[PDB]
């Protein structure tokens, strides 16, 4: 299963909105409709951390600025405002199929 | 040992002996844990969903002496008397076991290791068959009843089982607790 | 709070495996799905394999067809991975990522998939 990517340059002006996205080469229909896709952010000097646990399920420590909403396999990670220190690599994940994958990784770039 | 406790809980038990181990507040459905050490009486409860599994009693509920641990589950009940030096707020943990693909119980949320002891006894469960309308069990008389809320060892605590939730792996909550329970206690 | 703990760096010559530990605390390994991921410049973030609760067994990636092995020291809450198929171009940061085996809705726990908690990772050849 393959995750596609929008341009990875994702230019940044702080205080302005930003978004990145991916689509799937294969159906995401999970037997329970769970649609297990998620989003991670990797800052330098550390592992990627998961920001959005599902599509719309955000985890504590991650501000309301972030959302993984989408449909039809097309999921967009929307950042309402990119603020200072929100810059690193961003990945969409895929756990709906036995093999699991990651996108290439976009980079927010000031 | 998990420090799972509440604050500012009123003492309504005597007169009437009623007491709630997990008080539930309307605000956020908050679960308030109070499993006090009581002087040693009998108790009774409706045992909703088999939350109450057992109880512990003895002179100090600490080391250099012994206490009695009685715990029920679906297949048997096991009683032991040992120098348990158990947790101040002991619980029977319930967790999901991924390799056996099932829920399992753990006594290591009650006590760590016991010191030298000899007494153990095993029998069929006496608390678990709820025949499914509250059906109160009094300490061991199990009778049908509706919801009317009517009719050395020095000290003790009760033991509740906690069905751990699985919400998020990150640190939003421990997820350790679930449900609510009560038992009415006295002479 | 899972708290994934990783081993330090280690460099070995081709064909030698490096066995990488993964210690957890707050949840025992018994409760968690363990997944391993490789990362490198020019390669990106790559899933190697991990535990799948529906079958309740470890599933390996379509690549890393073998000479890769994952195990669990459940008694010490420490998981391990090694790769003997080392050609040195496989030097990469390896990560242990975990997630709950299940989720809970009342008493219906379905199955849960995710890679929610990552350890620091280690650089190994
Ligand atoms: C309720 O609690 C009891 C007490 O822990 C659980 O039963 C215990 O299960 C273990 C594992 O199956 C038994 O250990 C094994 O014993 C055999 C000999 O009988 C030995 O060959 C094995 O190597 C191993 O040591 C343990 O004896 C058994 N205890 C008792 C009193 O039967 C029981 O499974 C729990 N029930 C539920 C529904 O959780
Ligand atoms: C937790 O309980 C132990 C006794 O079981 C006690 O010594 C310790 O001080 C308690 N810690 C907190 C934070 O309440
Ligand atoms: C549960 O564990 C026991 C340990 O002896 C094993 O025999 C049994 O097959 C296991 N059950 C499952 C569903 O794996």
């Amino acid at each position: 299963i393959v995750l596609t990517q929008t341009p990875l340059s994702s230019p940044v002006t702080l205080g302005q909105p930003a978004s990145i996205s991916c689509r799937s080469s294969q159906s995401l229909v999970h037997s329970d409709g769970n649609t297990y896709l998620s989003w991670l952010q990797q800052r330098p000097g550390q592992p990627p951390r998961l920001l959005i646990y599902k599509i719309s399920n955000r985890f504590s420590g991650v501000p309301d600025r972030f959302s993984g909403s989408g449909a039809g396999t097309d999921f967009t990670l929307k950042i309402s405002r990119v603020e200072a220190e929100d810059v690193g690599l961003y990945y969409c994940t895929q756990a709906t199929q036995f093999p699991h994958t990651f996108g290439q990784g976009t980079r927010l770039d000031i | 040992c998990v420090n799972l406790t509440t604050r500012t809980q009123l003492p309504p038990a005597y007169n009437v002996t009623w007491f709630h181990a997990i008080h539930v507040s309307g605000t956020n459905g908050t679960k308030r844990f109070d499993n006090p050490v009581l002087p040693f009486v009998y108790f009774a409860s409706t045992e909703k969903s088999n939350i109450i599994r057992g109880w512990i009693f003895g002179t100090t509920l600490d080391s250099k002496t012994q206490s009695l641990l009685i715990v029920n589950n679906a297949t048997n009940v096991v009683i032991k008397v040992c120098e348990f030096q158990f947790c101040n707020d002991p619980f029977l943990g319930v967790y999901y076991h991924k390799n056996n693909k099932s829920w399992m119980e753990s006594e290591f949320r009650v006590y760590s290791s016991a010191n030298n002891c000899t007494f153990e006894y095993v029998s069929q469960p006496f608390l678990m068959d709820l025949e499914g309308f509250k059906n109160l069990r009094e300490f061991s008389k199990h009778t049908p009843i509706n919801l009317v809320r009517d009719l050395n060892i020095t000290r003790f605590q009760t033991l509740l089982a906690l069905h751990r939730s699985y919400l998020t792996p990150g640190d939003s909550s421990s997820g350790w607790t679930a449900g609510a329970a009560a038992y009415y206690v006295g002479y | 709070q899972v708290q994934v703990i990783q081993s330090g760096a280690e460099v070995k010559k081709p064909g030698a495996s490096v066995k990488v530990s993964c210690k957890v605390s707050g949840y025992t390994l018994t409760e968690l799905s363990i997944h391993w991921v490789r990362q490198a410049p020019g390669k990106g973030l790559e899933w190697m394999g991990g535990f799948d609760p529906e079958d309740a067994e470890t599933i390996y990636a379509q690549q890393f067809q073998g000479r890769v092995s994952m195990t669990e020291d459940t008694s010490t809450d420490t998981a391990y991975m090694e790769l003997s198929s080392l050609r040195s171009e496989d030097t990469a940061v390896y990560y242990c990522a975990t997630a709950f085996a299940i989720t809970t809705v009342g008493t219906n726990y379905y199955y849960y998939y995710g890679m929610d908690v990552w350890g620091q990772g280690t650089t190994v050849t």
